[PDB]
């Protein structure tokens, strides 16, 4: 009989050309509000914003991902696991009222694909057509996964997302961006140096650093090194497991590797759920500011 | 010059978010990601002991001087190809001014 | 009086393989010791040293040339025109007691296509052949250009090369490599940024940049820019006289236009003064080191 068929319908009118104008506001924005989280930029809490609504799937009744746009409704907004994101969202709504046709999933979304492609990351292919739903549809808290957790649970979380192991590791590697900080998951620091910059980074520190584990001002325990890194158990859990320690290496080795890996896996995460007519348009790939002379 | 001159103080709170992460300023400092910046001004580029460069990085050997270096800080792998510098870029010129004037002062 | 006659012989029993790892040995040494002259390498001043033994050539008694390779001797090597090519002498001669067989003049030019081709330059034909001829044929002091010089002088010293207008300007273009050294030549610079690559900068800088006629500090006159760059008088010669200017125009503009015209100019003046038997093998097209593999 089926799950919630979640069909995309493009919004009224529109093509390439204004998804384009939409990810250019994003991108201006992203160049111009540069002095947030001590010059991080937005980049890194827009790539979690789009990985937070979409990461609320699940595979089994088809509830929750990047469909609805039912972050913009209280109950997912107020999660506790969505604290720091509502920087996010204040960074988006302007670009909201610029472009008022755009559908809260197609926004969130695009923000990621753009932050990452900005970053000097891969190109994620785009499809639009996420329309938003009513407030009876928005998901229960606690679907995102929790960080002090091993490997066998980041296994079986992402099964519910329908990942395999190449796809978790290299959606993992999106922490190569920002930091943890410990006033919004009681977990501080950055997993690299090179923060709003999209590189194969996560990878190589996991394997190159000593790592120790040691309590933070939050209690909570995390993996630190000398130069000032961290990792959260979910990251260390990566080299922990034989599986995902070799795709670990593969990808320390190979940023060209990661980044198709990524862009597919990318990708996927943002379209879980969505069901694509076949008379819809072919993935957008959008031109990055540098493309364009910027 | 053609560039000109800010505040040493918003240069050292853009240092410190922006480059300190790889970079130090004081002399006989550590090579920690990238390499220690004393004395970078007058100095080819890829001439700093102790450190492993990228073939891309001493083969440009361009003396930094003020100007060159704002050309390099607004998008590094565009004015030196194959560089494993891995930073965004300042893109704006208040903000690279004012970075050159603290490392005018920290790095001399 | 009556002109001499430079028949070409081929070292006994050499060819295209034998040649190829002379090319190898110069290539490599050229990637080792890369210290030399602030990071320039000793590519520049072995081009140096191919177009000096070169253009010492007189078309009207066919005197002098690369043929001989007289350059040997204490009289050319002494000539103050020559002053800093004793290190292109001095990089060569562990090549040559490596490889014996082969002759000066061969080994000379040889070390010129070497040095244009590991800098990403064009492909330039190479033939052997140049047989060593003793020292009185040895050519006298004062055969090479003066740099301090204008387009009829450029004009009038290149006819003595068989060089026309085309040719001379083409030629001219391996200025964008190296420097000027004022204890050398009495002139202090680089003429380029990308001293150590084969482009079409000395073109581009001639025309692009803002340059003033000073004073240096061995009291020669040369043309100096904000950006820290040189023009000899003879370089800039070439911008002042109208049908050398339309053809710097055009290799300002045409890097693969510049790159075909050198590569024959170049050939051509290697090979001024020899006959070559229709016996004798056809050109050589080296291998890089990079099409090696190494
Ligand atoms: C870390 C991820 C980096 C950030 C952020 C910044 N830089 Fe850096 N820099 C880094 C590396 C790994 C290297 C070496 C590049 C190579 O090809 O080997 C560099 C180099 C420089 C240099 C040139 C040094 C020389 O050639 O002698 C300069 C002048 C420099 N970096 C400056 C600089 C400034 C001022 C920054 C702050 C905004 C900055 N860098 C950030 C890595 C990283
Ligand atoms: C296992 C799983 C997981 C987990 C648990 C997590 C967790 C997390 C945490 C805790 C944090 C912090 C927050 C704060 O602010 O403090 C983060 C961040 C984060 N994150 Zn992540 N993650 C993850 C996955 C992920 C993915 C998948 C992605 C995508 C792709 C991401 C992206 C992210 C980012 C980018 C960030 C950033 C933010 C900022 O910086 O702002 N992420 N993260
Ligand atoms: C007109 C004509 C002429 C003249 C005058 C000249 C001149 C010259 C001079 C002066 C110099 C300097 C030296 C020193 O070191 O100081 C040079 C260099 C020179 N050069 Zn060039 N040239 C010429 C031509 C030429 C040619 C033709 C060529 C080839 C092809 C050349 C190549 C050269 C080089 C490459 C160099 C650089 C070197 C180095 O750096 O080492 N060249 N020269």
């Amino acid at each position: 009989t089926t799950p919630l068929v979640h069909v995309a319908s493009v919004e009224k009118g529109r093509s390439y050309e204004d998804f384009q104008k939409v990810y250019n506001a994003i991108a201006l924005k992203l160049r111009e509000d540069d002095e947030y989280d001590n010059y991080i930029g937005y980049g890194p809490v827009l790539v979690r914003l789009a990985w937070h609504i979409s990461g609320t799937w699940d595979k089994h009744d088809n509830t929750g991902g990047s469909y609805g746009g039912t972050y913009r409704f209280k109950k997912e907004f107020n999660d506790p696991s969505n604290a720091g994101l509502q920087n996010g969202f204040k960074f988006l709504e302007p670009i909201h009222k610029e472009f008022p046709w755009i559908s809260s999933g197609d926004l969130f979304s695009l923000g990621g694909v753009t932050a990452v492609q900005e970053m000097q990351g891969p190109k994620i292919p785009w499809r639009c057509g996420r329309v938003d739903t009513p407030e009876d549809t928005t998901p229960d808290n606690g679907r995102l996964p929790d960080a002090d957790k091993d490997a066998g649970y980041v296994r079986t979380f992402f099964q519910r997302l329908n990942m395999n192991d190449r796809e978790v590791v290299a959606l993992m590697g999106a922490h190569a961006l920002g930091k943890t900080h410990l006033k919004n998951s009681g977990y501080e620091g950055p997993w690299g140096a090179a923060n709003n910059v999209f590189t194969n980074e996560f990878y190589l520190n996991l394997l190159n650093e000593d790592w120790k584990l040691e309590k933070n001002d939050a209690n909570n325990e995390q993996w630190d090194s000398k130069s000032g890194y961290m990792m959260l158990p979910t990251d260390y859990s990566l080299i922990q497991d034989p599986k995902y320690l070799s795709i670990v290496k593969e990808y320390a080795n190979d940023q060209d590797k990661f980044f198709k890996d990524f862009s597919k896996a990318f990708e996927k995460l943002l379209e879980n759920g969505i069901t694509f007519p076949k008379d819809a348009p072919s993935p957008f790939i959008f031109k990055t500011l540098e493309e364009q002379g910027l | 010059t053609e560039f000109k001159a800010g505040s040493a103080k918003k240069g050292a709170t853009l240092f410190k978010t922006r480059c300190l992460q790889c970079h130090t300023v004081e002399k006989g400092g550590p090579h920690k990601v990238g390499p220690n910046l004393h004395g970078i001004f007058g100095r080819h580029s890829g001439q700093a002991e102790g450190y492993s460069y990228t073939d891309a990085n001493i083969k440009k050997n361009v003396l930094w001087d003020e100007n060159n270096m704002s050309e390099y800080l607004t998008n590094p792998k565009k004015y030196i190809p194959g560089t494993k510098m891995a930073f965004g870029g300042l893109k704006k010129e208040k903000d690279r001014n004012d970075l050159i004037t603290y490392l005018k002062k920290a790095s001399e």
